[PDB]
């Protein structure tokens, strides 16, 4: 029913200007408070403000003047929140959320990832990982696909174009000087390797990249 | 302005058992919320007003306490329960957040399986070395990694990142990754990358030769 | 008619702490009865019509729940109390029981004790010879056994017997036995039986020759 | 005070029928149902059916029509079960159970086990279990009894006519073609053996045989 | 006149969870009251007439129970609490305190760190030799020691001393000292001490020669 | 407030006596009843007896009569407890105890520590210990610094005259013919031994002794 609905990822240079929505349906919108949510990655949540549209009640965290101005559409729909400043400190995933009163939150938006970074969108790599030269210990072969600077998130990540997907352990990337590093680990038997075809697929929506590296053996 | 302390900040609970996680105020409160956040998906609400539930909320979980002092009780511990929970407090504007309780999963003991990996000729031809060492299905999370280069421990220009507790498995993996220059590279032979884990104190010990 | 799952199948609890065991019922159900079979004896009534105590049933067992959900509780574990639990059921004619709680006894952790001996000259007389290997007093039943004849996995002819947990000391103990005739023992030379415990990842390995 | 005895065990051969009894005493047996349940290895326990004498009431499970026929004999004394068809799938202990009215038991028989096979009751072999040509590892020596091909159960082992029983293991038996086998171990310090006498004895009841097998070293 | 047994004797719990200890008595008992004493401190009333607290002690000690099965009850345990807990009864004249039960903190398991130490020439000038071994930090307290002097093995004169358990980290440490005369001393060569602990089955070696 | 207190240690050899005594303050003393209580090492706590000063009542365990007398002074301030016997048995900790009437105890004494010995007072030795020839194993060194036959208790043990404490574990003192016997070890890392200074410091009251140390290398 309730849907708080908030477009995937914002990606703006420090000093300029963001402007943040939330459609808003399942229920009356001009009824109940908009809250609005920063949420960091080891920092916790913390809230900035809420607007009421009724009675047009709009409350700030003190924190969060005047860096947050929240506004609120209603036509069509939303609820808009710009953010003025925009600094390093500002990079992270700010929610939608529905309360009744305040001051607590029934229903959560999407969530939408807000990266600051004066770094330029660029294309990924990909590099094939093979075993050491000979043969692998025991039974299981292990084999990798590193995918080595690119800008920005996310890059998507498949075996055999979706046909390997069991003992898969695709690793979270790292920020490290403008560029991310993504890697991933899979674990198959000996009898399926180098007999099978195994291929590692990566696409970069952001820079329209179709990369499909053949694991060869050393 | 009150700060709010969820304690302890790790939980580690075995499927079907009681449960009880606490939050402390600073100062007088006079109603509590909680919030529960499964990894990569938005944060509900479960607990409102101290002691209510939230509709869709299942009959497992409760909530007690007074002025300073506030407690989630689970009374018996699911698999699909393994989330990161949250205070939540008013009456004093703001309207703070707690640190956040991580209820995560018991497992028994694993011992990490140790993968390292030579930079690729791909890389290679770059300038750029990036020797990665994989260490899969380890459990618990708090583990130690050593580069040795020719006997010799190096610090810096290593990357850790860690995977969230798996679903079918609870067990945590991190992926370990060095990286050097054409030219470092090509000056030392011996490159090995060791596993401190708590299940052993013997390091797991995986490494190759530049030259073979 | 209706289907009564109890779980877990197999409970492990430490004297002295409080034991929670639960059967589920397919549909509602007015009544509950549970029974208790110790080891090599006949099985008797704890708890009637869900709550009520049978005469004879000490002052720790409890019995509670309604409709589908329903349980038996253990305030305080004692050692005579590791037995099976069975639920039970009416109004549906049948008249079913459940799985079977099995309730263990918790010991500290115990490494396995393997002796392997060779066929006796009573048996190779006959044309029959079999290589018994004794694996005593190991925490917790859960084990494997590998024959490996001349370094090569043998798999058809193997006898596996398990024991009931000690009362003293609370171990499990298994027999191995693999069966050959007087052809197939005589064509090979070393004769192995390996043990993959909890304990310890590094299998437990007898073996002895043929020749010698 | 109440109690139910029953027979230890009987041995029929496929497509014949079997008459178990039940002897009640401590209670007014034309007072209290009679109810009939029945228990395989890892299967569970599954009730047969249950006859009150009164008031003559027979009840039966669905699945046991009509394999079981349930009759009561009131002089004597004793409740009887008769099994018609016989399969390996009957293989079973049978146990016999007073209940207050329908339908739940209070006291439960001794139970009767019933083996199901075509196999004929044979003779024990019983073999000497030594260490390997040397030495024993450690302080603590371990010496064997292997008993194979024998029908039916049981077989009563004792060490040492009963002198030893301190740090024995018995392991139950397993069905190998229509012939039993079972061993036992037994652990004891350097000091006893071989500077004094172990012997294993095992008796068979069903073939009269008497075995004292002395274990010398190789 | 009235013989009070406590159990367990040594209880060993992990800080936030319920702790249950019992003392039983002989003969019924009106009322029942409890001491805790930390160690190198004076003991302290806790529990008066069965159930009311004393004054200064905190909110978490609970006492309950009649007639000769008597409890004490910690609904969390905290780091402070950490004490020998005392039984205490009347109304029999004497007047008889109960075995003590020893509430020690749970900690993760701890390997020993062992140091051996030749006689001090100081020592050896009077006509003695103390051959000094170290065992230091590990958990739990149970331990074995085994000197062996050239392989074969000495039991007199041996001395053992134990520490109380450490309030940062939670170890047990131990002294372990066999004295020698200087002409037992000097016609033997090897000089080793054993540690046999809970951890590992594989005793932890450190020796000597006299000689060298 | 309410504090009981009494001398630190007694001394005295078999067959003599000892006066122990309570100084009380903190409440008044004629309103609420003295209890004396005995302490062993591994025995546990034995009740001697209870005094009421008002109105005088003197009970006394059956087990010490008469062992123990029990006398008050009222002025001044104290109460008294002789012990008549003493032999090997008495050496315990002795518990002053006040309480409100029969029979529980509110506020316990700080403890006298009776030793029932014909030994005499003797001077420490003190003896350093140095690892073995060579090298220690790892990173972290270990020292120590043996006290054999001294009496009577305490020692006070020192590192660096109070520079050195972390790390440092001291063994308690066992009873060896007359004389006690402890150990202290101290855990550093090899970049502060032997390139630093460290000494052991040992001081006896008894006897008046003050030795400092210094471990050598071998």
């Amino acid at each position: 029913q309730v849907q708080l609905q908030q477009p995937g990822a914002e990606l703006v240079r420090p000093g300029s200007s963001v402007k943040l929505s939330c459609k808003a349906s399942g229920y009356t919108f001009t009824s109940k408070w908009m809250h609005w949510v920063k949420q960091r990655p080891i920092q916790g949540l913390e809230w900035i403000g809420n607007i009421d549209p009724s009675d047009s009640e709009t409350h700030y965290n003190q924190k969060f003047k005047d860096k947050a101005t929240l506004t609120v559409d209603k036509s069509s729909s939303t609820a808009y929140m710009q953010l003025s400043s925009l600094t390093s400190e500002d990079s992270a995933v700010y929610y939608c959320a529905r309360g009744v009163t305040r001051g607590y939150f029934d229903v959560w938006g999407t969530g939408t990832t807000v990266t600051v970074s004066s770094a330029k969108t660029t294309a990924p790599s990909v590099y094939p990982l093979a075993p050491v030269c000979g043969g692998t210990t025991g039974s299981s072969v292990t084999l990798g696909c590193l995918v080595k600077g690119y800008f920005p998130e996310p890059v998507t990540l498949t075996w055999n174009s979706g046909s390997l997907s069991s003992g898969v352990h695709t690793f979270p990337a790292l920020l490290q000087s403008g560029l991310y590093t993504l890697s991933s680990s899979v674990t198959v038997t000996s009898n399926t390797w180098p007999s099978q075809t195994i291929t590692c697929n990566v696409a970069h929506p952001a820079s329209s990249t179709k990369v499909d590296k053949k694991i060869e053996p050393r | 302005q009150i700060v709010l302390t969820q304690s302890p900040a790790i939980m580690s609970a075995s499927p079907g058992e009681k449960v009880t996680m606490t939050c402390s105020a600073s100062s007088s409160v006079t109603y509590m919320y909680w919030y529960q956040q499964k990894p990569g998906s938005s944060p509900r609400l479960l607990i409102y007003d101290t002691s209510n539930l939230a509709s869709g909320v299942p009959v497992r979980f409760s909530g007690s306490g007074s002025g300073t002092s506030y407690s989630l009780t689970i009374s018996r511990m699911e698999a699909e329960d393994a989330a990161t929970y949250y205070c939540q407090q008013r009456t004093n504007y703001p309207l703070t957040f707690g640190a956040g309780t991580k209820l995560e999963l018991k497992r028994a003991d694993a011992a990490p399986t140790v993968s390292i990996f030579p930079p690729s000729s791909e890389q290679l031809t770059s300038g750029g070395a990036s020797v990665v060492c994989f260490l899969n299905n380890f459990y618990p999370k708090d583990i130690n990694v050593k580069w040795k280069i020719d006997g010799s421990e190096r610090q810096n220009g290593v990357l850790n990142s860690w995977t969230d507790q798996d679903s079918k498995d609870s067990t945590y993996s991190m992926s370990s990754t060095l990286t050097l220059t054409k030219d470092e590279y090509e000056r030392h032979n011996s490159y090995t990358c060791e596993a401190t884990h708590k299940t052993s104190t013997s390091p797991i010990v995986k490494s190759f030769n530049r030259n073979e």
